[PDB]
């Protein structure tokens, strides 16, 4: 299927590029009605079909040479990616997205799973020093374009649209990188709610809706390292600027 | 479809006046005991538990708000004998525990050390402001808004307007109350005072003093909206040069738009 897709240059691109880039990409995946205090709540495997499962990132480098990877709606999960006449899938890979996603390339799987942990352990460094900016955009793209698309690089991709899409707070960290044109690497923080997504996510769903308090704690960190633990939605807000809420339960 | 999960009982503080907590006049478990704003701190009578029926209480002993009109101060009396209506209470993201029943909602005329809580007519004030967490202290944070730009403060009366992002220019560093106003981490004195509730009317930072145009809420959708007023802060016109933010109609544009990023 012709998958919906928005698109993002590094080659004259600004801060408000980006931002608005993202922007687009959150209008798509996130839809239905279903959403806490303002924030939607990504729909869920039975709630979402074929024809709107995937929705794709069509990011150019500086030598416009543009790598495209798919998001799962579901999610805003980068489920793959194509690089002239070239797919790949992770070791997972459902039948779902294989049969589905840039149908016509090459479709040879890779051989590790998309989760953080499996990413860092292939790349063989962790998301703490894998500086992430406009520069290192344009080196990641390149390597997936060419090297056929290593662990390193779709960690940098990762993080610098589906973690912004979420979280504001990277959005800005990168929107201020590619502003002054600087590097720079994930913080305590940064990396804290990029693992807290799924608890966050379920705590602001058991408040509810116009509720503040969390029936529990998100486990969030602070530069030094020192455990940051927000009970509070206005909180969590304040620090995290979440903008996209993770299915976990229901309404009650 | 995959029904969510009923919440256990759990002990969070209370705050929402020049970063005071609530809590029960010396720790009293006794029946009739009012409600006061207090310097938070390690004790019981500070310690709030939220159960799913709706009620707040320390010591055991639920926390009512006493006689019902506005005008009427809460206590803490036993849970049973509790008139049913008087007990429970609402805590909306709004930083507001108002009375389901009644309509009333927690108000602190005053902000000082003592100052006995009660219920009164709800009309947005800092005053009316409060904040259920364990960490009864606000986060430092500079408010990014327009062109990656950082809302920075002037003098005492003076405006705010945006100004290039500095991490060390204190006048950037904006301390969010619990009472849910924006105070100068450097001066916690003045609160980001409106002039107005009409568009346009021009923004500043005048002292604190918990008035309806010191409570800011700041909307999931990224604008710090003045509650009285549905008006929220935005960059007039767009030009920064014309130093100046002020209360708009959201629109729902960037130039409304406002980033609280870290220390
Ligand atoms: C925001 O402003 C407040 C003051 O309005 C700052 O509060 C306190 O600031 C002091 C100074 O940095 C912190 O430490 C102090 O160090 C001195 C020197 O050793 C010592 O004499 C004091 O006893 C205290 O330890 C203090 O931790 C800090 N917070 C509190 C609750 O006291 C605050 O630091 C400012 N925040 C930012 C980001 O600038
Ligand atoms: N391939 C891939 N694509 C992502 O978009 C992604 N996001 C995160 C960070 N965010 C999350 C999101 C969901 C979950 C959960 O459901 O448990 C956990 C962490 C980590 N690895 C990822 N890997
Ligand atoms: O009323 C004001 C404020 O004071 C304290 O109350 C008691 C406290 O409960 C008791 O254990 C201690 O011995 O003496 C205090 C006298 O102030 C509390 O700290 C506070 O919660 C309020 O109760």
């Amino acid at each position: 299927i012709d998958y919906p897709s928005v698109s993002f240059n590094l080659a004259g691109a600004k801060s408000t590029t980006y931002r608005d880039f993202l922007k687009n990409l959150r209008d798509r995946v996130a839809t239905g009605t279903y959403e806490v205090n303002g924030l939607p709540v990504l729909r869920r495997e039975s709630e979402v079909q074929v024809k709107n499962r995937f929705v794709l990132v069509r990011l150019t480098n500086y030598n416009g040479d543009t790598v495209t990877s798919a998001v799962d709606v579901t999610n805003l999960y980068l489920v793959a990616f194509s690089a002239n006449g070239n797919s790949y899938f992770f070791k997972d890979a459902t039948e779902l997205q294989k049969s589905n996603l840039f149908l016509g390339t090459t479709q040879h799987t890779l051989s590790f799973t998309g989760n953080y942990d499996n990413l860092e352990t292939a790349a063989g460094t962790r998301r703490e020093s894998i500086e992430l900016g406009p520069n290192p955009l344009d080196g990641a793209i390149t390597s997936l374009w060419y090297d056929g698309g290593v662990a390193r690089s779709l960690l940098v991709l990762i993080q610098m649209v589906p973690e912004a899409a979420r979280f504001r707070y990277i959005e800005q960290e990168v929107r201020r990188s590619l502003q002054q044109l600087t590097s720079f690497t994930p913080n305590a923080l940064m990396l804290s709610m990029e693992n807290n997504w799924s608890s966050m996510s379920l705590e602001v769903q058991l408040s509810g809706d116009n509720v503040s308090p969390f029936s529990g704690t998100v486990q969030l960190q602070n530069y030094d390292h020192t455990p940051r633990l927000v009970d509070n939605f206005e909180e969590l807000y304040k620090i995290t600027g979440i903008a996209i809420l993770l299915f976990r339960c229901v309404a009650t | 479809g995959e029904t969510c999960a009923i919440p256990a009982p759990f002990t969070r503080r209370i705050v929402g006046r020049d970063g005071l907590c609530v809590d029960v006049r010396n720790g009293y478990d006794t029946d009739g005991t009012p409600i006061q704003l207090w310097p938070c701190g390690t004790q019981r009578n500070q310690q709030w538990t939220f159960y799913n029926d709706k009620t707040i209480r320390s010591m055991g002993k639920c926390m009512t708000a006493n006689g019902l009109n506005s005008g009427s101060y809460i206590m803490i009396t036993d849970c049973s004998t509790a008139a049913e209506d008087a007990t429970k209470w609402e805590v909306l993201i709004d930083g507001s525990i108002i009375n389901p029943s009644s309509g009333l909602v927690m108000t602190a005329p005053s902000g000082a050390s003592r100052t006995t809580l009660l219920l009164e007519n709800n009309i947005h004030a800092a005053s009316q402001g409060w904040t259920v967490s364990n960490d009864v202290q606000p986060i430092a944070t500079l408010i990014v808004g327009y062109n990656e730009m950082c809302l920075q403060a002037n003098g005492e009366n003076n405006n705010v307007w945006m100004e290039d992002c500095d991490v060390t220019s204190v006048q950037q560093q904006w301390a969010l109350f619990d009472d849910r106003t924006i105070r100068v981490n450097n001066s916690r004195g003045l609160c980001v005072t409106s002039n107005g509730y009409v568009s346009k009317d021009l923004i500043v930072i005048r002292k604190c003093q918990g008035l309806a145009t010191q409570r800011w809420f700041f909307n999931s959708d990224g604008s710090v909206v003045n509650l009285k007023s549905t008006r929220v802060m935005d960059v007039k016109e767009s030009d920064v040069s014309l130093q100046e933010v002020i209360i708009f109609p959201a629109t729902g544009n960037p130039n409304q738009q406002w980033r609280t990023q870290v220390p």
